């Protein structure tokens, strides 16, 4: 098993620390959702390779320039992330997030995903959005944003319902590989 | 780590830790306080540990048994003691204060009712004083530390042997080297989301609603201090 380093940025409500915590346990949390990830060194095998992913939150970071570069060093790969009930935080992912992960992580492989596609036919969401004149993230929007700023790929997933959730990390995985 | 504290903690939750005939006594609104309560000291007596295997772990088997000089070893661990004696007696006072509120007859039944008062004392005065000047110390020398480790990994045989014997144990999977020193930096900013879930659930008594929002600031402040006062120092 070679070793491998896996970090998620993005904005505050981007569903980050939800879904490090649902595929570290391979289940969405039935009594009591953690406010906090620590890290963890997931066992994952894919096309025939055995990984050790180690796991990193930025969540708490976002507001501290100088503490947020601390958790880049030796990157193989970052997920970087936005929410589908949130077009606002896909506008921060070009201009804020992608120049400071191209600085600190050179050549490492971007993969962009959208988090919480539960809510992109949900009710409340569609109708709170429209109070502002937005709407759910669309698949295309997402796949727009992600040629744009270079990624490796686009991903959806929903840590609610776990759809997607496995598939991310395997790919981020056979990301890490490649040279 | 003690076996008390561990078997104390080991639930995924305040709410499977109490006895359910304690828990179905209280309200909601009191479990989803205490829940995010018992993960702030679970999270904290975690830190702890990491720490304690920083110090006594590698630290100490690294001047005892590879003999390695103090400078040297100085540079891979900066600032680990100053860093566990604060959180050593944080620890403690979040300890006693749920040691005070336990049931007569009972070693897992309790509720926190006044956490606030104990964050503003820990981030206020000098205790603030010594996070502040140790963190800043810690954060500037984080990514030396990193490069430090990695030149002496991949040049000493008898540094790279010893790093796989004492981190071979299943226990030590989430806790080589260069993961302890991200676990320690990350530590600090992960305070104000529990701080502010925890104000979230303590609108019941407005005197804790004000301690915890004091808190909260006190925190920020805290963490600005740190972030304007780091830079990376190189060798
Ligand atoms: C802080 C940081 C971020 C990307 S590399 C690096 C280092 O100092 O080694
Ligand atoms: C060079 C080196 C030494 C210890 S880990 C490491 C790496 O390649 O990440």
């Amino acid at each position: 098993a070679i070793r491998k380093k896996l970090v998620i940025v993005g904005d505050g409500a981007c569903g980050k620390t939800c879904l490090l915590i649902v595929f570290s346990k391979d289940q969405f949390p039935e009594v009591y959702v953690p406010t906090v990830f620590e890290n963890y060194v997931a066992d994952i095998e894919v096309d025939g390779k055995q990984v050790e992913l180690a796991l990193w939150d930025t969540a708490g970071q976002e507001d501290y320039d100088r503490l947020r570069p601390l958790s880049y060093p030796d990157t193989d790969v970052i997920l970087m992330c936005f929410s589908i009930d949130s077009p606002d935080s896909l506008e921060n992912i070009p201009e804020k997030w992608t120049p400071e992960v191209k600085h600190f992580c050179p050549n490492v492989p971007i993969i962009l995903v959208g988090n919480k596609k539960d809510l992109r036919n949900d009710e409340h969401t569609r109708r709170e959005l429209a109070k502002m004149k937005q709407e759910p993230v669309k698949p295309e929007e997402g796949r727009d944003m992600a040629n744009r700023i270079g990624a490796f790929g686009y991903m959806e997933c929903s840590a609610k319902t776990k759809d997607g959730v496995r598939e991310v990390f395997e790919m981020a995985t056979r990301a890490a590989l490649q040279a | 780590s003690m076996e008390m504290d561990e078997k104390d903690f080991a639930a995924d939750s305040w709410s499977l830790a109490v006895d359910s005939s304690f828990l179905q006594q209280h309200k909601k609104e009191v479990m989803k306080q205490q829940d995010v309560i018992y993960e702030l000291i679970q999270t904290e007596l975690h830190h702890v540990r990491t720490l304690k295997i920083m110090t006594r772990l590698f630290r100490t088997g690294m001047l005892e048994e590879l003999h390695l000089e103090p400078g040297v070893v100085q540079g891979l661990f900066p600032c680990v003691d100053e860093l566990s004696d604060i959180h050593t007696r944080f620890l403690s006072q979040l300890l006693e204060r749920r040691r005070q509120a336990l049931c007569p007859g009972s070693t897992r039944n309790f509720v926190i009712h006044r956490l606030g008062d104990l964050l503003i004392s820990q981030f206020s005065g000098p205790s603030a004083e010594q996070m502040c000047k140790t963190y800043s110390e810690f954060c500037s020398r984080h990514s030396k530390a990193l490069k430090l480790y990695k030149e002496l990994y991949a040049r000493d045989k008898r540094f790279q042997q010893f790093i796989r014997k004492v981190t071979r144990p299943a226990v030590l999977k989430r806790h080589g080297v260069q993961e302890c020193i991200l676990l320690v930096t990350q530590r600090i900013t992960k305070y104000p989301l529990l701080i502010s879930r925890i104000l979230q659930h303590s609108h019941g008594i407005e005197e804790e609603r004000q301690d915890l929002t004091t808190a909260l600031g006190l925190v920020k402040e805290l963490l600005s201090n740190v972030d304007e006062g780091i830079y990376q120092l190189e060798k």
